[PDB]
C-alpha cells in the first residue's frame, strides 16, 4: 500500500493471512505481486518475506 | 557472576530447573507439615 | 590377482564374475542340467525335472507326517506326494496361461505349446517318481 | 544437439558391480551419460563402487534417468565437468537426447523455450473438487 | 448419610483397617531392637498412621462398605473441603500462573528481541510480573473490559476454511 | 504419471530447477515476473515425486506444485 | 617422531558462549525462529565435525569430553562407594552373607514411602540392591566402613582431576593432530602401561590383601579381628603363616623357581566350596598372567625407535586375489575418521559387555554372589542390554562413517569398495537367512502349539515326540567336563560348572549346577539366532545403503538422518541410514528381551533353587522349562502369568516401588506408539489450531510452536518405546528374583 | 447326513478356493 507500512495480508493461502507485515518494496509495472511484505513470524519454510498484490493488502498503520 | 552467567542462569532450562526445584521442596515441605490431607 | 571381475567384460551390468557365478565348475554343471541341456526338446525337460522332483517328495510326509508311526505310513505319504504335485502342476499350468499368453512359435519354453509339453512331463514324471520312491522304500530291505 | 551416440566411446575403468541394470534396461530402457575429462581420475558411481574416469571421452551405461542426473550434479560440483550429455537407448536402438535438450541447462533460460504447465492464476484459487465432479478433469 | 455411605468415625470397617495396619507394622517390628534409629522410625510411622486415622475420623469423611473415604463432589456446602474450597484454590493458583506467562508475553513482544527474550527469561521483570499476578481477577477483568484481551478474530491466523 | 504445475506467483528465482534430480523444470521467458522468467514443466513424463521443487519453493505457498497420479515404470523409478 | 606438541591457551574462559546457547552451530546461532531450534540445539549438540571443519579441533573437544565423562563415572564409583559406607548395612552383611539382603539406599518418610525401607536384616531397614556391590568389595577385601569413606574421598578427588583435566586439555594446552595421529604409541601404551600395568597392580593387590582376608574369612575371623591391610602388607611373618611359599621371597620370582608360589597362585578351576564362587588365587594368578600378556602385547608397534611395526603396512601386505588391493587405505581411514573408529570400538564393546554376561553367571567370581539371585539376574540382564545398545552404536557410527568420510579416491578396490560393490548379494543372502532361520526357528514353536491345541502331543517337536538334540553343544559339554584331566591336565576342576560335575551349593541355595541341553534349548537358542541375523540386516543395509541405492542414486547429499525424499517412487520413506538404525533398535530390543527370558526361565527352572541335606533338589519353577517352553502358550503361562504374581501382589509391600515401575514402564511404552505410529502433519495442523486459540487471546509466542520434525518424531517413539519396555522387563525380573530368591 | 461334511468341507475349502485363486490370478494377468 505504502513502502514502510503496516499491511494486514488477505491472502486466503498465506501463512500469514489476517496477520500484520511491513512493506519494505514496490516494484514498477511487471509483477503481478509488486509489494514485497517483510514480517517477523516465519513460515513453515522458514522465510519472512513475500510478495504480496495491492489488492492482497489492507494498510492498518501507515508510515 | 558476571552478566553472563546471570544471563546464563536466566537461560530457559535452568531457570525451568530452579522454579520446578522450589515448587516439588514447597509441596513436599507442606506435605510434612500438613500430611495425609484427602481433605480440606 | 583377481578372480572377481565384470560380468562379460561390462563393468555397468548389475553382476560379478566371481569364481563362483563364472567357473567351470559351475557353468558345466548347469549347462548340463536339464533346464538348460542343450537338444533336450521341453517334453524330456519336464519329464527330467518330475522324475528328479516326484522321487523325493515322498520322504517328508512318509517319515514326518501324521501317519508315520501307523501301518499305512508309506501309502499316506504317496499319497501326500501326489496331492502337492497336483497343485504344482496346476501352478505350471496357471504360470504358463498367465505368462505366455500369445504364443505361435512353440518348441520352446518361453512359449504356450513348449511350456505345456514341460508341465505334461513335469506332471507325468513326478507321479511315477513317487511311486517309484514308494516301491524302493517298500523293497528297502533289499539293500 | 542430436539423437545420436558413438557407442564405442572408451568407458570408465571399473571392477564391476551389483548395482546395474538387470534384465530391465535390456528390454524396457537404459540409459547413457558421456562426457569428456581433462585428466583420467577417480569418481563414485552412482551404483556403488568407485570407478577411474579416462582422460578425454567416457561414456557410462546406466538404468535411471534419476541415476544419471545424479552422476551429472557429481561432475558438476566436484569437477567441474558440464559437458555431459544424456540420452536414453530403446531396447529397438533408438536413441533420444534428454536433459541438455537446448544446449544448455534447464536453470538458464533460453528464448526460445515455450511454457509447459503453467497457471495464470495464484495456487489458492483453483476450483472445488464437487464442481469437477463426474468429469473427466482435475482442480489443476 | 448420603449414598449409603457412613461416617467414617463409626464405621466397623475403617477400625479395622486401622487395626489391621497398626498389627502389620507392630508385626514387622519384631526384627528390630529397642532403641534402635529403625526402631524408633517404626514407632514415629505407626503413630502417623494412628494420627492419619483419627484425623480422617474427626474430619467428618464418608466412609463406604469397603470402608475407605469416599470424597462427596455434589456440591454440598456440607462437604465443601472436599472439592469445592480446593477447586478455588487451585483456580486461583492457575489463573495466577497463566496471567504471570500471558503479562511477560506482552512485555516481551514489546521487546527488540522477542525471540532471544522467550529462551533468555528478564528475570527482574520476570519476578514482577509474577507478583503482580496476584491480583489476576480484576485485572483480566479489566483488559477484558478494555478490549485488550481478546484479539478480534479478524486479525488471527486462520486456514484456508 | 505426476502433473507439475506453475503458478504465476514465480519470482523466476530457479531453485525448482537445480532441486530438480530427473530435468523436469525448466526456465522460460516471461513477462509477468521483475526477473523475467518462469519454471515449466515440458517434462512431467520423467516426473517421480519426490517434492525437492516445492521443499525448495521460497514462496509463501508453493509457485512450483506437483500432484501424484498414474503411477509408471519411470514415476516409481524401478531400476527394472 | 612421535612427540608431545600442543597449543597453548587455545580457548578462553568465559561464561558469554554459555549464555549464547546456539553457538555451536552456524544455523542454530542466530537464535530461535521455531520450536524446532530448541530441539535441534540438543540434537547437534555433540556433533563436533558438523559445528568445525578441523579434525584438530574435533580431537581436542572430543578428548576433553572423555575426561568430562571419566569425571561422571569417578563421581558413580564414588556414590556406590559411600552410600555402602553410610546408608547401607555392609557390616551386617558382612557378618552373615547368606540371610543378609544387601541394601545400600535408604528413602525418608514423607509420602508414605517409608515403606520401601524393608525388611533387609541386619538390624537395618533399607532398599535391597542387586548390583553386586556387596560382592565385589567383599573379594577386594574390604571389612570396615572408613575403608569405603575414605575411597569415596578419593573418587570425588579424581572426579575434581578429571575436571581439571578436561578444562585444562581444552582451555590451557590442547594438543595437535599430529599428537592425536600416533595411534601406534597410543596403542603400546594402552596394551603394555593401562591393560598391563593394570592388571599388575591388581594382581599385586589381590596377592596382598584379598587372599589373605578372604581366607581369614572363609576359616571363621570376624571382620573386626582381621588384621588391617597395611599390616599384612609388610608383615611377611603373617602371610608366611598363612601361605608358606611367602617366606621364599621375591628370588623364586627373580630366579625362575614360580613352582615356589603354587599355594597362592593355583590353577584349581572350579568354583570355592566356602564361598561357592572363583578362588582368589585363581583370579590372583589370572591377572598377573595377563599382565604380562599385555606388557609383551604392548611393544609390537613403532615409536621414536627403530624397533616395532608399522600398522599401514601390516594392512597394505595382507590383499588376495578375492579382494584386489586389499586392506589398503584402512590405515588412513581409522586415523583420519573418528567415526570409524567409534563404530569399532562400539561394536566391540557391546559384544565384551555380552560376553561378561554369560561369562559371570557361569563362573560367579565374587564371594557369594552365586546365592544372591538378585545380582546375577540383575548383571546378566544389564550387560546384555548394554551391549545391545552398543552393538546398534557401531552400526550408527559406521553408517555415520560412510555418510560423511568416505572418499572414493582414498578407498578405490579396497575391501570397502569391493563390499560396496555387492551389498546387494550381501543383503539379499542375508534376507534368505533371516527368513529361513525365522521360519524354522519359529514355526517349530507354532508347530508345538497347534499340535497341542489339537490333543497330539505325540507330533510335537518335544523331548520325547520328536527329539531335536542340540548333540553338538553336548559334545562340546562332554569335552568341557573331561577337560580338566586330559586337555588340561593342571587344571583340578572344570571351568564352569554348567557344562558338568558336582552341584555346588552354599548352605541350602545352590551356587552352580549343570546346565542340561534339549528340544527346548535347540529351539530358543535357533530363535536367538534369528533374531540377531535380523538384527544384522537391518544395521548391515543402513550401513552399505547409506551413500545410495537403486531407489535413491544419491542419498548421501541429503545426509546421514533425513526424513525421506518425498512420496515419489511410491514412498521413500526411512531411506535414511539413521531410520535403518531406529528399526535395528526395535530388533536388538526383542533380541535382548528373548535372551534374559531364557535366561530367567532356565535359570529358574534348571539351575536357581535349593539342596537339603540328602540331596533333594528343588528348584524355583520346578524344571518347568523343558517341558513348557516347547510352546508359545507355554512361554505365556508358565513364564510371563506364572512369575508376574510376584509383581502385580508386590502392593503394601517394599516391592510396591517395583509394581509402581512396572504399570508407569507399561504406560511409557505404549504413550511412544503415538509417536511410531503417527505423523508431524496431524500435529502440526493441531498445534495450528491451538495457536488460533492462544492467537485469539494474544498469548501466541514468538517462539512459534511446530510439530516435532519426522525424525525427532521417530525418535522420541523409539526412546519411550525402549525405557517402557526395558522398565517393564526391570520391575517383572526385580520384583520376581527379590520376592523368591 | 453325517457324510456330508467329509463329502463338502474339503471340495468348498481346498478345492474351490485353489481353483479360485487359480482363475483370479490368471484374470488379471490377462493382456
Ligand atoms: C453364510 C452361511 C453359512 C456358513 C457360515 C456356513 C458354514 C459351514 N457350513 Mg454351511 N450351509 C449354509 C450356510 C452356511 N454354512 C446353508 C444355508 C446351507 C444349506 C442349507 C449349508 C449347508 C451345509 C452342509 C450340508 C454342510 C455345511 C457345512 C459347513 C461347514 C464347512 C464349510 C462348508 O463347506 O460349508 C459350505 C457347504 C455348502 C453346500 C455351500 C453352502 C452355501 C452358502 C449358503 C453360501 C453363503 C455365502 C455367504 C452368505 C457369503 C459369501 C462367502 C464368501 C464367498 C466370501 C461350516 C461350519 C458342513 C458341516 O456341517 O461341517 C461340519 C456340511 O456338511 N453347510
Ligand atoms: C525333511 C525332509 C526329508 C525326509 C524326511 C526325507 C526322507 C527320505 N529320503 Mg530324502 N530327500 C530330501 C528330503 C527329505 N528326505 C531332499 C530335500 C532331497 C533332495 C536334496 C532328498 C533326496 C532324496 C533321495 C535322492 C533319496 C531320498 C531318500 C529318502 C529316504 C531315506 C530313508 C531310506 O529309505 O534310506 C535308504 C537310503 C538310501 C537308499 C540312500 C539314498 C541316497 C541318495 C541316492 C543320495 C544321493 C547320492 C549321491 C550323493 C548322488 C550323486 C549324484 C548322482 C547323479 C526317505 C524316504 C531315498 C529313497 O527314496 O529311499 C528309497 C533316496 O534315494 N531322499
Ligand atoms: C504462558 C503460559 C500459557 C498460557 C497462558 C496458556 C493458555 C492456554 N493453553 Mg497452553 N500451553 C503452554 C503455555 C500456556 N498456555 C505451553 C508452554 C504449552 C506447550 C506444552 C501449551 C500447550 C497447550 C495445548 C496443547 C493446549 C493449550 C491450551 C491452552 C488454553 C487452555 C488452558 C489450558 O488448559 O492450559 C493447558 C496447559 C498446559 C498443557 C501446560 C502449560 C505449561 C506450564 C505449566 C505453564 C507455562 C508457564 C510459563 C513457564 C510462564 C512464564 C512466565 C514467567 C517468565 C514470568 C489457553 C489458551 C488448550 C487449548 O487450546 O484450549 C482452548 C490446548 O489444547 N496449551
Ligand atoms: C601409560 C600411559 C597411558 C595411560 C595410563 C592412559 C590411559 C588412558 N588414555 Mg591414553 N594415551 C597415552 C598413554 C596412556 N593413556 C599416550 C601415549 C597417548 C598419546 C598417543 C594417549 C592418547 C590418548 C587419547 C587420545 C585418549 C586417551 C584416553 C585414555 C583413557 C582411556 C579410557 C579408559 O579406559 O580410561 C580408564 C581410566 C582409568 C583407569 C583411570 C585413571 C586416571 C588417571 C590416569 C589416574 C585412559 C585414562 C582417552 C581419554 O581422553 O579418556 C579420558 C582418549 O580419548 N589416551
Ligand atoms: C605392582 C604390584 C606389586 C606391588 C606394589 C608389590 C609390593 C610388594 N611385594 Mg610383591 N608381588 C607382586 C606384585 C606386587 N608386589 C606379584 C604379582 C607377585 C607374584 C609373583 C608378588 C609376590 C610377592 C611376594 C612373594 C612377596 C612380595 C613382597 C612385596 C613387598 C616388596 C618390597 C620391595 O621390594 O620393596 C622395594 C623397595 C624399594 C624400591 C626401595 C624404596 C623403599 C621405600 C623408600 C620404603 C617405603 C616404606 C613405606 C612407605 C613405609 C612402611 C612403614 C611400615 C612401618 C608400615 C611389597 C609389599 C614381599 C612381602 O613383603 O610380602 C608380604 C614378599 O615376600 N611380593
Ligand atoms: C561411545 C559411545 C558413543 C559416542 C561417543 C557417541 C557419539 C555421538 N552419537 Mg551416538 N550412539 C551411541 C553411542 C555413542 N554415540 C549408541 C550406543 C547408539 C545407539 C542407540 C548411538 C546412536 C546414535 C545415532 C543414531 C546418532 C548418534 C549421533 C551421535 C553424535 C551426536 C550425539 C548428540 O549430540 O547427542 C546429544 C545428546 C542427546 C540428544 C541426549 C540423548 C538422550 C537419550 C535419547 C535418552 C536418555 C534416557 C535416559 C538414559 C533415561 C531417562 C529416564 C526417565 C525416567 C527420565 C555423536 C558423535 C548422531 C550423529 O552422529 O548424527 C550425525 C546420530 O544421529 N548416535
Ligand atoms: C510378530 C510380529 C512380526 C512378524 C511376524 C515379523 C516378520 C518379519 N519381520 Mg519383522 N518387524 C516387527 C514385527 C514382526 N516382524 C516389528 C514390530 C517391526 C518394527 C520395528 C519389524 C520390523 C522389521 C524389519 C525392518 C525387518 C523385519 C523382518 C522380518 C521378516 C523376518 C524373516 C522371517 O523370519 O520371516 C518368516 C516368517 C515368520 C517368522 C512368520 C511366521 C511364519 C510361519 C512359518 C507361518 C507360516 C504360515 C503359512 C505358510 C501361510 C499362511 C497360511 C494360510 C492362511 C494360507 C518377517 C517378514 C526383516 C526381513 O526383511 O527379513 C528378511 C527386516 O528386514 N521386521
Ligand atoms: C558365509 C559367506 C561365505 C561366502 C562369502 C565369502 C566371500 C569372501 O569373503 O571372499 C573370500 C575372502 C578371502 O579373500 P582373499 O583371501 O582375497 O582376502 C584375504 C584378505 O584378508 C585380504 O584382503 O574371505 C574368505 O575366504 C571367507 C570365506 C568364508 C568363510
Ligand atoms: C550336486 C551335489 C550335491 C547334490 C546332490 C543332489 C541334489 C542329488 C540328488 C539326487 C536325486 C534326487 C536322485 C534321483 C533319483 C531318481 C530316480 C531313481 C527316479 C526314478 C524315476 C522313474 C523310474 C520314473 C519312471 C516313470 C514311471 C514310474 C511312470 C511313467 C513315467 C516314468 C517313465 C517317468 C551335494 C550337495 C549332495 C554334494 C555336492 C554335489
Ligand atoms: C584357517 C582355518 C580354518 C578356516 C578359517 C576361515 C575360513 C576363516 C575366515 C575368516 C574371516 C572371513 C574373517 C574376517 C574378518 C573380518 C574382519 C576382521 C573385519 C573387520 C572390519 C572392520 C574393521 C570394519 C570397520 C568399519 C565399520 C564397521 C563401519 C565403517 C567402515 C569401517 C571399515 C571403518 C578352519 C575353520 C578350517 C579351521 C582350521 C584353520
Ligand atoms: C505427539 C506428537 C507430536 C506432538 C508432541 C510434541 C510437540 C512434544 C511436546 C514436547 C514439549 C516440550 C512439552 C513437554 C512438557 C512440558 C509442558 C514442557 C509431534 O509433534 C509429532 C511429530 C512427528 C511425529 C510424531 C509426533 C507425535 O506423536
Ligand atoms: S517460486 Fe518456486 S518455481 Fe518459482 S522461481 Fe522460485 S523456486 Fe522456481
Ligand atoms: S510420512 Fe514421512 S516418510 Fe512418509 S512420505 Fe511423508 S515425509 Fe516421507
Amino acid at each position: 500500500i505504502e513502502r514502510g507500512s503496516k499491511v494486514r495480508v488477505l491472502r486466503p493461502e498465506s501463512y500469514w493471512f489476517q496477520e500484520c507485515g511491513s512493506v519494505a518494496t514496490i516494484a514498477k509495472g511487471g509483477d503481478r505481486y509488486p509489494v514485497v511484505v517483510r514480517f517477523e513470524k516465519v513460515n513453515y519454510a522458514g522465510v519472512a518475506t513475500n510478495n504480496f498484490a495491492l489488492d492482497e493488502l489492507g494498510e492498518v498503520e501507515a508510515p | 557472576m558476571s552478566k553472563d552467567l546471570l544471563k546464563y542462569l536466566s537461560t530457559a532450562p535452568v531457570l525451568l530447573t530452579a522454579w520446578m526445584s522450589l515448587t516439588a521442596g514447597m509441596i513436599i515441605e507442606i506435605q510434612r507439615f500438613f500430611p495425609d490431607s484427602l481433605s480440606f | 590377482s583377481e578372480f572377481v571381475k565384470p560380468y562379460n567384460n561390462d563393468p555397468f551390468v548389475g553382476n560379478l564374475s566371481t569364481p563362483v557365478t563364472t567357473s567351470t565348475a559351475t557353468k558345466l554343471y548347469l549347462g548340463n542340467l536339464p533346464i538348460y541341456r542343450k537338444g533336450l526338446s521341453p517334453l524330456l525337460r519336464g519329464l527330467e525335472i518330475g522324475m528328479a522332483h516326484g522321487y523325493f517328495l515322498i520322504g517328508p510326509f512318509y517319515i514326518l507326517g501324521p501317519l508315520r508311526n501307523s501301518p499305512n505310513a508309506l501309502l499316506v505319504g504317496l499319497f501326500s506326494a501326489f496331492g502337492l504335485i497336483l497343485i504344482l502342476t496346476l501352478g505350471l499350468t496357471i504360470y504358463g496361461l498367465a505368462s505366455f499368453q500369445g504364443t505361435e512359435g512353440g518348441e520352446n519354453l518361453e512359449s504356450a505349446k513348449g511350456w505345456r509339453n514341460f508341465t505334461s512331463g513335469f506332471s507325468i514324471g513326478a507321479f511315477g517318481g513317487a511311486s517309484v520312491a514308494y516301491v524302493l522304500l517298500d523293497n528297502i530291505s533289499f539293500f | 544437439t542430436s539423437d545420436v551416440l558413438n557407442l564405442q566411446i572408451p568407458t570408465p575403468t571399473f571392477g564391476g558391480s551389483t548395482g546395474g541394470w538387470l534384465r530391465a534396461a535390456e528390454i524396457e530402457e537404459k540409459y547413457a551419460i558421456t562426457w569428456t575429462s581433462k585428466k583420467e581420475q577417480i569418481f563414485e558411481m552412482p551404483t556403488s563402487g568407485a570407478a577411474i574416469m579416462q582422460k578425454g571421452e567416457n561414456l557410462l551405461y546406466l538404468a535411471k534417468k534419476e541415476q544419471c542426473l545424479a552422476l551429472s550434479t557429481q561432475l558438476r560440483t566436484l569437477f567441474k565437468i558440464s559437458d555431459y550429455k544424456i540420452y536414453r537407448i530403446f531396447p529397438n536402438s533408438e536413441v533420444q537426447y534428454l536433459h541438455p535438450k537446448d544446449g544448455v541447462f534447464p536453470e538458464k533460460l533460453n528464448e526460445g523455450r515455450i511454457g509447459v504447465g503453467n497457471v495464470g492464476y495464484s495456487i489458492g484459487k483453483n476450483p472445488n473438487p464437487v464442481n469437477v465432479k463426474f468429469t473427466g478433469k482435475n482442480t489443476f | 448419610d448420603v449414598s449409603g455411605l457412613t461416617p467414617c468415625k463409626d464405621s466397623a470397617v475403617f477400625k479395622k483397617r486401622l487395626d489391621g495396619s497398626v498389627k502389620k507394622l507392630q508385626a514387622r517390628l519384631a526384627n528390630y531392637t529397642e532403641g534402635t534409629p529403625a526402631y524408633l522410625a517404626l514407632e514415629q510411622q505407626i503413630d502417623q498412621t494412628k494420627a492419619r486415622f483419627a484425623k480422617y475420623g474427626d474430619k467428618g469423611l464418608l466412609c463406604g462398605a469397603d470402608g475407605l473415604p469416599h470424597l462427596i463432589a455434589d456440591g454440598r456446602p456440607d462437604h465443601a473441603g472436599e472439592f469445592v474450597i480446593p477447586a478455588f484454590g487451585f483456580l486461583y493458583i492457575a489463573g495466577w500462573i497463566g496471567w504471570a506467562g500471558r503479562s511477560y508475553l506482552q512485555f516481551s513482544k514489546k521487546t527488540d528481541k522477542p525471540n532471544e527474550n522467550e529462551i533468555i527469561i528478564n528475570v527482574p521483570v520476570a519476578l514482577g510480573m509474577m507478583s503482580g499476578a496476584f491480583l489476576w481477577p480484576l485485572a483480566a477483568w479489566k483488559e477484558l473490559i478494555n478490549g485488550q484481551l481478546l484479539v478480534p478474530g479478524d486479525e488471527v491466523t486462520v486456514s484456508p476454511r | 504419471s505426476h502433473s507439475v504445475r506453475v503458478y504465476d506467483t514465480c519470482i523466476g528465482c530457479t531453485q525448482c530447477v537445480r532441486a530438480c534430480p530427473c530435468d523436469v523444470l525448466e526456465m522460460v521467458p516471461w513477462d509477468g515476473c521483475k526477473a523475467g522468467q518462469i519454471a515449466s514443466a515440458p517434462r512431467a513424463e520423467d516426473c517421480i515425486g519426490c517434492k525437492r521443487c516445492e521443499t525448495a519453493c521460497p514462496t509463501d505457498f508453493l509457485s512450483v506444485r506437483v500432484y501424484l497420479g498414474s503411477e509408471t515404470t519411470r514415476s516409481l523409478g524401478l531400476t527394472y | 617422531k612421535v612427540r608431545v606438541i600442543v597449543d597453548k591457551d587455545p580457548v578462553a574462559t568465559s561464561f558469554e558462549k554459555w549464555a549464547q546457547p546456539g553457538h555451536f552451530s552456524r544455523t542454530l546461532a542466530k537464535g530461535p525462529k521455531t520450536t524446532t531450534w530448541i530441539w535441534n540445539l540438543h540434537a547437534d549438540a555433540h556433533d563436533f565435525d558438523s559445528q568445525t571443519s578441523s579434525l584438530e579441533d574435533i580431537s581436542r573437544k572430543i578428548f576433553s569430553a572423555h575426561f568430562g565423562q571419566l569425571a561422571i563415572i569417578f563421581l558413580w564409583v564414588s556414590q556406590a562407594y559411600f552410600h555402602g559406607a553410610r546408608f547401607s548395612n555392609y557390616s551386617a552383611w558382612l557378618l552373615n552373607p547368606t540371610s543378609i539382603k544387601p541394601s545400600a539406599q535408604v528413602v525418608w518418610p514423607v509420602v508414605g514411602q517409608e515403606i520401601l525401607n524393608g525388611d533387609v536384616g541386619g538390624g537395618f531397614s533399607g532398599v535391597q540392591i542387586t548390583s553386586g556391590v556387596f560382592q565385589m568389595w567383599r573379594a577386594s577385601g574390604i571389612t570396615n566402613e572408613t575403608e569405603l569413606y575414605w575411597t569415596a574421598m578419593g573418587g570425588l578427588m579424581m572426579s575434581a582431576l578429571m575436571v581439571f583435566a578436561g578444562w585444562f586439555h581444552y582451555h590451557k594446552a590442547a594438543p595437535k593432530l599430529e599428537w592425536f595421529q600416533n595411534v601406534e604409541s597410543m596403542m603400546n601404551h594402552h596394551l603394555a602401561g593401562l591393560l598391563g600395568l593394570g592388571c599388575l597392580s591388581w594382581s599385586g593387590h589381590q596377592i596382598h590383601i584379598s587372599l589373605p582376608i578372604n581366607k581369614l574369612l572363609d576359616a571363621g575371623v570376624a571382620p573386626q579381628e582381621i588384621p588391617l591391610p597395611h599390616e599384612l602388607l609388610f608383615n611377611q611373618d603373617l602371610m608366611a603363616q598363612l601361605y608358606p611359599s611367602f617366606k621364599k621371597g621375591l628370588l623364586p620370582f627373580f630366579t625362575l623357581n614360580w613352582g615356589e608360589y603354587s599355594d597362592f597362585l593355583t590353577f584349581k578351576g572350579g568354583l570355592n566350596p566356602i564361598t561357592g564362587s572363583l578362588w582368589l588365587s585363581d583370579t590372583a594368578h589370572h591377572h598377573l598372567a595377563l599382565a604380562v600378556l599385555f606388557i609383551f602385547a604392548g611393544h609390537m608397534y613403532r615409536t621414536n625407535w627403530g624397533i616395532g611395526h608399522s600398522m599401514k603396512e601390516i594392512l597394505e601386505a595382507h590383499k588376495g586375489p578375492l579382494t584386489g588391493e586389499g586392506h589398503k587405505g584402512l590405515y588412513e581411514i581409522l586415523t583420519t575418521s573418528w567415526h570409524a573408529q567409534l563404530a569399532i570400538n562400539l561394536a566391540m564393546m557391546g559384544s565384551l559387555s555380552i560376553i561378561v554376561a554369560h561369562h559371570m553367571y557361569a563362573m560367579p567370581p565374587y564371594p557369594y554372589i552365586a546365592v544372591d539371585y538378585p545380582t546375577q539376574l540383575s548383571l546378566f540382564t544389564h550387560h546384555m542390554w548394554i551391549g545391545g545398545f552398543c552393538v546398534c552404536g557401531a552400526a550408527a557410527h559406521g553408517a555415520i562413517f560412510m555418510v560423511r568420510d568416505y572418499s572414493p579416491v582414498q578407498s578405490y578396490n579396497n575391501l570397502l569398495d569391493r563390499v560396496l560393490r555387492h551389498r546387494d548379494a550381501i543383503i539379499s543372502h542375508l534376507n534368505w537367512v533371516c527368513i529361513f532361520l525365522g521360519t524354522h526357528s519359529f514355526g517349530l514353536y507354532i508347530h508345538n502349539d497347534t499340535m497341542r491345541a489339537l490333543g497330539r502331543p505325540q507330533d510335537m517337536f518335544s523331548d520325547k515326540a520328536i527329539q531335536l538334540q542340540p548333540i553338538f553343544a553336548k559334545w562340546v559339554q562332554s569335552l568341557h567336563t573331561l577337560a580338566p584331566g586330559n586337555t588340561a591336565p593342571n587344571s583340578l576342576a572344570t571351568a564352569s560348572y554348567a557344562f558338568g560335575g558336582d552341584v555346588v551349593a552354599v548352605n541350602g541355595k545352590i551356587a552352580m549346577m549343570p546346565i542340561q541341553l534339549g528340544t527346548a534349548d535347540f529351539l530358543v537358542h535357533h530363535i536367538h539366532a534369528f533374531t540377531i541375523h535380523v538384527t544384522v540386516l537391518i544395521l548391515l543395509k543402513g550401513v552399505l545403503f547409506a551413500r545410495s541405492s537403486r531407489l535413491i542414486p544419491d542419498k548421501a547429499n541429503l545426509g546421514f538422518r533425513f526424513p525421506c525424499d518425498g512420496p515419489g517412487r511410491g514412498g521413500t520413506c526411512q531411506v535414511s541410514a539413521w531410520d535403518h538404525i531406529f528399526l535395528g533398535l526395535f530388533w536388538m530390543y526383542n533380541c535382548i528381551s528373548v535372551v534374559i527370558f531364557h535366561f530367567s526361565w532356565k535359570m529358574q527352572s534348571d539351575v536357581w533353587g535349593t539342596i537339603s541335606e540328602k540331596g533333594k533338589i528343588t528348584h524355583i519353577t520346578g524344571g518347568n522349562f523343558a517341558n513348557s517352553a516347547l510352546t508359545i502358550n507355554g512361554w505365556l503361562r508358565d513364564f510371563l502369568w506364572s512369575q508376574a504374581s510376584q509383581v502385580i501382589q508386590s502392593y503394601g509391600s517394599a516391592l510396591s516401588a517395583y509394581g509402581i515401575i512396572f504399570l508407569g514402564a507399561h504406560f511409557i511404552w505404549a504413550f511412544s506408539l503415538m509417536f511410531l505410529f503417527s505423523g508431524r502433519g496431524y500435529w502440526q495442523e493441531l498445534i495450528e489450531s491451538v495457536v488460533w486459540a492462544h492467537n485469539k487471546l494474544k498469548l501466541a509466542p514468538a517462539i512459534q510452536p511446530r510439530a516435532l520434525s519426522i525424525t525427532q518424531g521417530r525418535a522420541v517413539g523409539l526412546a519411550h518405546y525402549l525405557l517402557g519396555g526395558i522398565g517393564t522387563t526391570w520391575s517383572f525380573f526385580l520384583a520376581r528374583i527379590i520376592s523368591v530368591g | 447326513a453325517s457324510f456330508l461334511p467329509s463329502i463338502l468341507t474339503p471340495v468348498v475349502t481346498l478345492v474351490f478356493p485353489g481353483l479360485m485363486f487359480a482363475l483370479f490370478f490368471v484374470l488379471i494377468e490377462q493382456e
